[PDB]
């Protein structure tokens, strides 16, 4: 408030070079002049972390500092942006707070480091498979998974899901079919752009047909890359199989990849029955691949028609006439003892109790 | 880029831990490749010097090496393991503009 | 970045926000005078909802200039980068 | 309203205090039903078919029993083991019977798209299709943990009575429908 | 209603109106330019 | 650990990229091998014409 007229219309304003606070209704000056550091000292600025300035970073146990150094190494060998590493170490320190983890064995803390990097990577939408991180560690998948569940339950922090398109974009560039390497015939080289388009629309088809829910995505992506790779040149590529392509691509295909392939063939048969030319041509599992573009040009309406004949697991699609039969009611307990002869089996007579000590010795 | 890098790598070919003999690690060949950018999905695309000028980036290409080392067995080999990245002089052999 | 704050009297942005477009950045082709804001940047106070404070990019200069072009881009770590070209 | 399918209970968990010291080695020596594998674990585990249950006994005088389809059935099996121990030569008593947990399951007979559920319920629903095929949901009223699958079948656990299972079922049913 | 940024490579109008990271809708380019203003500006021909 | 470790797990990538970019950008070259510190090696290109 202006001390001269009491009005509250104070405005910060500067004349040519003079900063001041002026009552915009009576012209009074309430405060003028500032004191600011210049370049001559601007060149000397140092830094001290406040934690250091507060005495922290001194109570860090040898194991705790070793663990955060492990976090830094894991984050940096992957060439992640620095903010990822900073958030990762922050989460590691925060999780160290509880007694239940600081008292833990070395592999538990190792997998905690791994899942900490994994969750901070998730927070940034960055796609990253847990198998790769397990590969970068000295731990096995099972213990890692169990401890990851334990920590997410403990902290209850947000865990954004993996967006399938991002996995596709990360995974497609990994294959080596985009270059005329001498190890691979040039017959198999293709433009990667059409590759990505075909694959992402194929996996969209797989997703909307309930194939992806509750299953590993990686084999589905591999199968979709397959259907693309055969679709762009059925002239010769139709003769190859799973093992051949993964050999040239230098990839370890998952075992369920073949089953995922088979079920998506079932789906594209169900999808081809609708079209006039295909339903007249009497196509088969192998021959259908050459029309993929034709079907996916008009996907949506055809798949909506195919829904009106959904997808559910084949195992329970065996037409179960009986579903969750009601068990008989047997909650009766009798009065005090429905029988006494059941106790007339639970004890041994001395004839063989006596010799119960001289075979296990 | 063409010769001196390989000469240095040859001068430092072999490394071995004094503790636990019979374990070692050998460098074989080192390359420099072409410039590219690391976008946010563990994938890369090629760049041009002006895009680097606009985006306050660095014009550089990755350094890659093939390696030979032992872990229990000695038959472990890697072919295109990267080490780091090297800035590229414009209109040199590896540049885009040549 | 916050849009220009409109005047309680004239249905029009205050003078300091004269040139800002509806998103808080200047529109190419305009004339910018001294002390007018270029970007209406606001920063959180973390250093229950977090409070913000305003640190807008004011144009400092003795003579008017014209905005020729504005470029928006981003880096890997989500750092939005904004550049502007001014002409006299 | 109800879809015409009731949640059937699958398991019951109960415990009772025997009220005396027991020797596990003696039980393994005498009873026609016993373990004693101290190299792995020093305990004795029972089981009977009427009711269909498994019980476990310690030298400390506590009993833990599980496996029935109803709480009263579990108590009946508990009293049967109490009778067995009493006729084993131990002065057992059936004191402080407590029911710990039960498991139930049901179905809705329509497919479940887990993605929408996690997108609208992430704050209490944990979805992770990589390790556990299904979806995990923890419910507060009552303290129930729920497993949901695409087939529409749901597993319920963490209650103390069948009423809690039914009430949680009808609480979630509108969410499952839409 | 949503604001338009011109892609720096193919010059196809894009709308963002979100924190969505910058990237063209058709090509892969990552640079965008604001459209010209709609208000008129007066100049002296001197 | 008794089980043999593999060196690939520790192969860092920062200490080359950052070393090169820093040495070129700030213009100072510090070498402990010969105890030489050189300054003013690099200059910003001039675009006055
Ligand atoms: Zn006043
Ligand atoms: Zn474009």
């Amino acid at each position: 408030r202006c001390p001269d007229c009491g009005s509250t219309e104070l405005v910060e304003d500067s004349h040519y070079s003079q900063s001041q606070l002026v009552c915009s209704d009576c012209g009074c000056v309430v405060t003028e002049g500032v004191l600011t550091t210049t370049f001559s000292d601007e060149g000397n600025l140092r830094e001290v972390t406040y934690s250091r300035s507060t005495g922290e970073n001194e109570q860090v146990s040898r194991s705790q500092q070793r663990g955060l150094r492990r976090v830094r190494d894991l984050c940096r060998v992957l060439q992640l942006p620095p903010t990822f590493e900073d958030t990762a170490v922050a989460y590691y320190q925060q999780a160290y707070r509880h007694s239940g983890i600081r008292a833990a064995r070395l592999q538990k803390k190792e997998v905690l480091v791994g899942c900490c990097v994994l969750i901070t990577c998730r927070q940034h939408n960055w796609p990253l498979t847990m198998g790769a991180i397990c590969t970068l560690l000295y731990a096995d998948l099972d213990v890692f998974s169990s401890t990851y569940m334990q920590i997410v339950k403990l902290l209850g922090l947000d865990v954004p899901s993996l967006c399938l398109a991002e996995l596709v974009k990360t995974y497609c560039s990994s294959f080596k079919l985009f270059q005329a390497s001498p190890s691979v015939p040039a017959k198999y080289v293709e433009d990667k752009e059409k590759m990505l388009s075909r694959t992402m629309q194929l996996v969209e088809l797989a997703n909307e047909t309930w194939l992806v829910t509750g299953r590993h995505p990686l084999p589905v992506i591999t199968a979709a890359t397959f259907l693309a790779w055969q679709s762009l040149q059925p002239a010769d590529r139709l003769s190859c199989s799973l093992a051949r392509f993964c050999k040239l691509a230098n990839v370890d295909l998952p075992y369920p990849a073949s089953s995922r392939l088979q079920e998506l063939l079932a789906v594209l048969l169900r999808m081809a029955e609708q079209l006039a030319w295909l339903r007249v041509l009497r196509l088969d599992k192998r021959s259908v691949v050459k029309h993929i573009g034709d079907l996916l040009q008009h996907r949506q309406s055809l798949v909506r028609s195919a829904f009106r004949d959904l997808l559910l697991p084949p195992c329970m699609l065996k037409s179960p006439k009986r579903i969750c039969p009601v068990p008989p009611v047997s909650t009766v307990t009798g009065d005090e003892n429905i029988s006494d002869s059941e106790i007339e089996q639970y004890l041994r007579t001395p004839q063989e109790v006596r010799d119960f000590q001289r075979a296990q010795a | 880029i063409n010769v001196e890098i390989k000469k240095i790598m040859k001068a430092n070919e072999k490394v071995t831990s004094d503790a636990d003999p019979m374990w070692y690690l050998k460098y074989l060949n080192i390359y420099v490749g072409l410039p590219d950018v690391e976008e946010s999905f563990n994938v890369t695309r090629p760049v041009s010097p002006h895009e680097c000028r606009l985006r306050d980036m660095t014009y550089s290409a990755p350094i890659t090496v093939d390696i030979e080392y032992t872990r229990g067995s000695q038959r472990i080999i890697r072919n295109a393991l990267p080490i780091g990245r090297m800035p590229i002089m414009l209109r040199s052999s590896n540049c885009v503009l040549t | 970045v916050m849009g220009p704050m409109l005047d309680a009297a004239t249905r029009k942005p205050i003078w300091r926000h004269e040139i800002l477009d509806a998103d808080g950045i200047c529109s190419p082709g305009e004339k910018v005078e001294n002390k007018q804001v270029l970007v209406n940047k606001s920063m959180p106070t973390v250093t229950q909802q977090p409070q913000y404070k305003d640190v807008p990019i004011t144009y400092k200069g003795a003579t008017d200039s014209y905005i020729e072009k504005v470029m928006i881009s981003s880096n890997a770590e989500d750092a939005f980068l904004i550049k502007m070209l001014l002409r006299q | 309203g109800p879809s015409g399918i009731v949640p059937q209970l699958q398991n019951i968990v109960s415990t009772v205090n025997l009220g005396c010291k027991l020797d596990l080695k003696t039980i393994a020596l005498r009873a026609r039903n016993a373990e004693y594998n101290p190299k792995r674990f020093a305990a004795v585990i029972m089981r009977i078919r009427e009711p269909r249950t498994t019980a476990l006994i310690f030298s400390s005088g506590k009993m833990v029993c599980t496996g029935a389809k109803s709480e009263e059935q579990s108590r009946l099996a508990a009293r049967k083991y109490a009778r067995v121990v009493q006729k084993l030569g131990f002065p057992a008593k059936f004191l402080d019977f407590k029911i710990q947990n039960m498991v139930g399951s049901c179905d809705v007979k329509f497919p479940i798209r887990l993605e929408g559920l996690v997108l609208t319920h992430q704050q209490f629903s944990s979805y992770e299709p990589e390790l556990f095929p299904g979806l995990i949901y923890r419910m507060i009223k009552p303290r129930i943990v729920l497993l949901i699958f695409v087939s529409g079948k749901v597993v319920l656990t963490g209650a103390k009575v069948r009423a809690e299972i039914y009430e949680a079922f009808e609480n979630i049913y509108p969410i499952l429908k839409g | 209603q949503p604001m338009i940024y011109i892609c720096g490579e193919c010059h196809t109008e894009n709308e963002i109106k979100s924190r969505d990271p910058i990237r063209c809708r058709e090509c892969g380019y990552r640079i965008m330019y604001k459209k010209r203003t709609k208000r008129l500006v007066v100049f002296d021909a001197r | 650990r008794a089980a043999q470790f593999d060196v690939v797990k520790h192969m860092r990538q920062d200490q080359i990229t950052n070393g090169m970019v820093n040495a070129i950008s700030t213009g100072n070259w510090s070498l402990k091998r010969f105890k030489m510190d050189r300054q003013g090696v690099t200059q910003v290109l001039s675009r006055l014409s």
